[PDB]
Formats: structure tokens, C-alpha cells, sequence
């Protein structure tokens, strides 16, 4: 979360 | 229109919804971006009364076109935060005069 790809 | 033109800068769209900026917004965008290319500016800009989908305008200047197109390749489609990421190129000098509210 880092967001990326979440 | 503008959006199909390859730029060094590249326009995130749906990143985020309306009034949710938040501060790690920055680093996350800047830090994965980075594996496309050297980054030089990372701006985030609410366009006021807009769309959830279109309010929040994130900003990406490379240094080279070659990275930019990369970057919207990659980018367009992809997920963040649950939402489904809109990537696009962006008039470098229309960015740089603080003209973010185009298209």
C-alpha cells in the first residue's frame, strides 16, 4: 500500500 | 485530442476521487513512475466542482518523450488504489504555464 496494482 | 500527442509530460487521471488527496499521493505516483524514466516533476492539481473520475489531475515531467510513452503504455488501464488508472499525454508548455485544466 503502495497502491499500485491494489 | 491533446492527450494522444506524445509529450515528456504524462496526465495520471482516477487516481484518486474527489477530495481525496492525500499526502503519500506524491511519493507513490514519483517512486513507481521512476522505472519508466527519469522523473523531474511530479504535480497534483484538484480541478474544483469536477467529476470523481476526472477531479484529481496528477502530472508526470520527464526528461524524455521515450519515457513518457512508457509510462501512459503501462499506466493506461492499470490499477491504484482499487481504481482503474487513465493515462495521457499532456502539452508540455500548456503544463508549464500552470494550464491543467485542459482537454
Amino acid at each position: 500500500k503502495s497502491r499500485w496494482d491494489e | 485530442a491533446m492527450g494522444k500527442c506524445p509529450t515528456k509530460v504524462v496526465l495520471l487521471r482516477n487516481m484518486v476521487g474527489a477530495g481525496e488527496v492525500d499526502e503519500d499521493l506524491e511519493v507513490e505516483t514519483k517512486e513507481e513512475c521512476e522505472k519508466y524514466g527519469k522523473v523531474g516533476k511530479c504535480v497534483i492539481f484538484e480541478i474544483p466542482g469536477a467529476p470523481d473520475d476526472e477531479a484529481v489531475r496528477i502530472f508526470l515531467e520527464f526528461e524524455r518523450v521515450e519515457s513518457a510513452i512508457k509510462a501512459v503504455v503501462d499506466l493506461n488501464g492499470r490499477y491504484f488504489g482499487g481504481r482503474v488508472v487513465k493515462a495521457c499525454f499532456y502539452n508540455l508548455d500548456k503544463f508549464r504555464v500552470l494550464d491543467l485544466a485542459e482537454q
